[PDB]
């Protein structure tokens, strides 16, 4: 009258997620809808994924962190630095200053390039600043103090 | 065969049960020859048909009028259609029609 | 046949090779016979379905715990693994009891922290997920210097 | 490139002066995809057939007989010297055909069908209607017997439903599964006292001989039992060709 | 594109043109539509080399 | 040594300083004495080897199911 | 901080840096917006800026140009 359940059991009719191996390099967690949190002992790798496509990998043979989604959206930092790649929109927005720094060059491309000030805007090169254009080139103001 | 398995092999004589009788006495069926057993399965069927004016005359294909194609032969139009689940019996046509 | 009492001692001989495809393990017990390969038992887990489960299994010369249906010798069942002074455990046991996880062959964890609620993910090669209430946030650190 | 039917393609070289389209000249074609396939071996094929639905106007002719072929990279092979016992007397009952299959079937280079299958192919030149439907085909068959041990009488009298026979007398593990999709065929029970007088007294007058309409009647139902009427025409003769009957 | 391609038909499944490289392809092929005489346009181009 | 029949039920006492390196913890039965504190056991988990597991550990009070060696108490 | 069909998004209630010890490289192969209170760009070294169908610089204050030597043309 007093029975105590101590585990599952598989079988031929109710298979494993997994084949046995000699060689024994992964483990990790299977469910019923196939999402799954692995971990291989071979490469050193762990592992999270949604039967839609959405992946989370610690690597060590790739050496650093990835985040890959279904869309094609795609984010990465490994041993060359930081790299992100979006078939759609990239935005940035904060409340406060958003500040970009580089200790080389910075290179701004785009079908068109518009910057936009509610106050003064400034731009300043140390040894030369150049603005030109192959067609026509403004300069427009209330009042224009050239030098 | 199960899943391990390659190949099996069935000896002449061999039994198999089916069910009991209207006394209650068991029944069983022999085997007539040896056979052996591997993993092959059919995969798909389709099917074939060249109509021309020889046809009313039974005789070969020469003044050619279509040729048509059935990509799921098994099926009610040839194409995957399911079949009424209350048809006792399910036939389709080897070639197709026009 | 004369039948058995209580529970006993197994080792593990081989992983692989089912002659029927049971997914059972091959274990001898020592008491018996130290000499021969022992065989075939069933494996009870904390969840185990058609295709679904947790899949963790152990290496050759692991001890583990053996139950026999209906005081039978010859139909064994795998109950857990065990830990002793030859095989140390991966933490060491504190009255206040503050940490917990899962930790493998090649030394990478997934572990709790109590105490500070922290949640990391780890490898050995130093790249590191970190979800934390002391920092308040998310980190990410890789191997190479990328934050 | 050639565009075939079903989505294939085929590459061309125009040193040979091959044809403008792909060629075409038989009346009837049945294309049987096979998986896991391991060359060379032997295929028992069971063919399950409605034996009612075929053309009764005349027998099939002997130059149109049925041909079977093998794929090998896009070109046809035949295997008319392969074929050890064909039950089914070319599509006409169902039984079972076993097959040859010699070890240059070939898949690297397939492109008018799938590649991931191996490929048979069946045809008929010509009276494509004088073959009947199918219901099934099948790999894995085999036939048996019903063995005596003391049983009911009556139990040959009545055919065996679909999906009895599923168990193996002295089971096996490497066996996993048997299956019966069909009834059983060709029973007959023993004769009881009332069946024995009707047979022996129509044999006392028509001496087993065929002389007039009521011999012609009692010599057909009692060798077939599956017929349940008959009648004898005198003087009449049938024509196959017009379905017209003389009187 | 071969590693990109498009489906003769939005419904159905063909194979793809094996090429080694993108190339533009055109496609000619019979009218099922037409009868000419009562014959079929295959009746007229079966035996052409 | 009188044997015992069955599983049994037991509660944690004690957690730390296992008077061997042996990884056990301290626990009692509350039919056999529920004023004494107890024997050191051994626990069964889901993964285990050298260095190597699944670490969780009850804390005092909670309930625990027993089994005996050789039905050896 | 969010990946989806709509692309990246991020957004701070209070701040976002960006440092690099190399090249730090902003592509699009649409339009390029930049907003803010007040817009500043230094470079240690040549500053340049270029349109290849015209170049526009405006203000609805004073406009001013500087520098040890003015070259228009």
């Amino acid at each position: 009258r007093d029975p105590v359940v101590l585990g599952m059991l598989n079988s031929s009719a109710k298979p494993a997620p997994l084949r046995a191996t000699a060689e024994n390099h992964r483990k990790g967690f299977f469910t019923r809808s196939q999402m799954q949190l692995t971990f291989d002992d071979d490469k050193k790798i762990i592992t999270l994924q949604t039967p839609g496509g959405n992946k989370v990998t610690i690597s060590d043979e790739d050496k650093g962190i990835t985040l890959t989604d279904q869309n094609g959206n795609t984010f990465a930092m490994s041993d060359r630095g930081i790299a992100m790649n979006s078939p759609k929109d990239i935005t940035l927005e904060a409340t406060g200053k958003l500040t970009l720094k580089a200790t080389q060059d910075v290179s701004i491309e785009g079908l068109n390039v518009n910057i936009a000030a509610n106050a003064q805007f400034k731009a300043q090169g140390n040894a030369g600043a150049e603005v030109s254009s192959s067609a026509i080139a403004v300069l427009k103001g209330s009042l224009v103090m050239i030098n | 065969l199960a899943k391990s398995q390659r190949e099996y092999k069935l000896t002449a004589g061999t039994s198999f049960k089916a069910g009991k009788d209207a006394t209650g006495v068991d029944l069983f069926y022999q085997l007539d020859a040896e056979t052996v057993i591997h993993k092959a399965q059919i995969a798909s069927l389709k099917g074939l048909f060249l109509d021309s004016q020889e046809r009313k005359t039974a005789a070969v294909p020469q003044n050619l009028t279509g040729l048509y194609a059935s990509p799921v032969a098994n099926s009610v139009d040839g194409k995957g259609g399911a079949f009424p689940q209350e048809q006792i019996v399910k036939t389709w046509l080897p070639f197709g029609n026009e | 046949l004369p039948g058995v009492n209580g529970l006993q001692i197994g080792v593990v001989v081989q992983l692989q090779d089912d002659p029927n495809g049971e997914d059972r393990i091959l274990v001898k017990v020592p008491i018996i016979d130290a000499q021969a390969e022992g065989i075939w038992a069933r494996i009870a887990t904390l969840d185990a379905g058609n295709n679904r489960g947790s899949f963790f299994r152990p290496e050759v010369g692991d001890e583990v715990i053996l139950g026999f249906l209906n005081d039978d010798p010859r139909d064994p069942v795998v109950l857990g693994m065990l830990n002793s002074s030859a095989k140390p455990a991966p933490l060491r046991a504190t009255a206040e009891n503050h940490r917990k996880g899962f930790f493998t062959r090649s030394q990478m964890q997934l572990t709790f922290d109590d105490d500070k609620k922290i949640i990391t993910l780890q490898t050995p090669g130093g790249n590191k997920v970190t979800i934390s209430d002391e920092d308040k946030g998310i980190t990410l650190t890789d191997q190479n210097g990328n934050t | 490139f050639h565009l075939h039917p079903f989505g294939g393609f085929a590459k061309v070289n125009l040193a040979v002066n091959p044809p403008l389209l792909p060629y075409f000249n038989q009346e009837g074609e049945l294309f049987i995809g096979l998986q896991n396939l391991d060359p060379p071996t032997a295929l028992p094929l069971l063919f399950q057939v409605a034996e009612e639905t075929a053309d009764i106007s005349l027998r099939r002719q002997e130059e149109y007989k049925l041909q079977w072929y093998y794929l090998k990279d896009n070109a046809w092979e035949s295997l008319g010297d392969r074929i050890v016992n064909d039950a089914s007397n070319g599509l006409v009952t169902s039984g079972i055909i076993n097959l040859g299959i010699p070890a240059d079937i070939s898949r690297n280079q397939t492109t008018i069908l799938d590649p991931n299958f191996h490929w048979l192919k069946v045809t008929i030149p010509a009276r494509s209607r004088t073959v009947c439907e199918i219901i099934g085909v099948h790999t894995q068959a085999a036939r048996v017997t019903f063995k005596d041990a003391g049983n009911d009488p009556n139990h040959l009298g009545s055919p065996l439903a679909g999906g009895t026979i599923s168990k193996l007398a002295v089971p096996q593990p490497e066996v996993k599964k048997i299956a019966q999709p069909y009834t059983s065929f060709g029973g007959r029970v023993k004769e009881q006292p009332e069946n024995f007088y009707i047979r022996i007294s129509e044999r006392l007058r028509h001496k087993g001989r065929a002389v007039a309409i009521f011999d012609y009647e009692r010599l057909v139902l009692e060798k077939f039992p599956q017929i349940y009427k008959v009648r004898c025409i005198n003087h009449g003769q049938f024509d196959d060709a017009q379905e017209q009957l003389y009187e | 594109r071969p590693d990109a391609p498009i489906p003769y038909d939005p419904k159905e499944l063909n194979l793809p043109l094996q090429l080694e490289r993108p190339i533009p392809v055109a496609r000619l092929e019979l009218n099922h539509q037409l009868l000419v005489n009562e014959r079929s346009p295959y009746h007229y181009f079966r035996d052409a080399q």
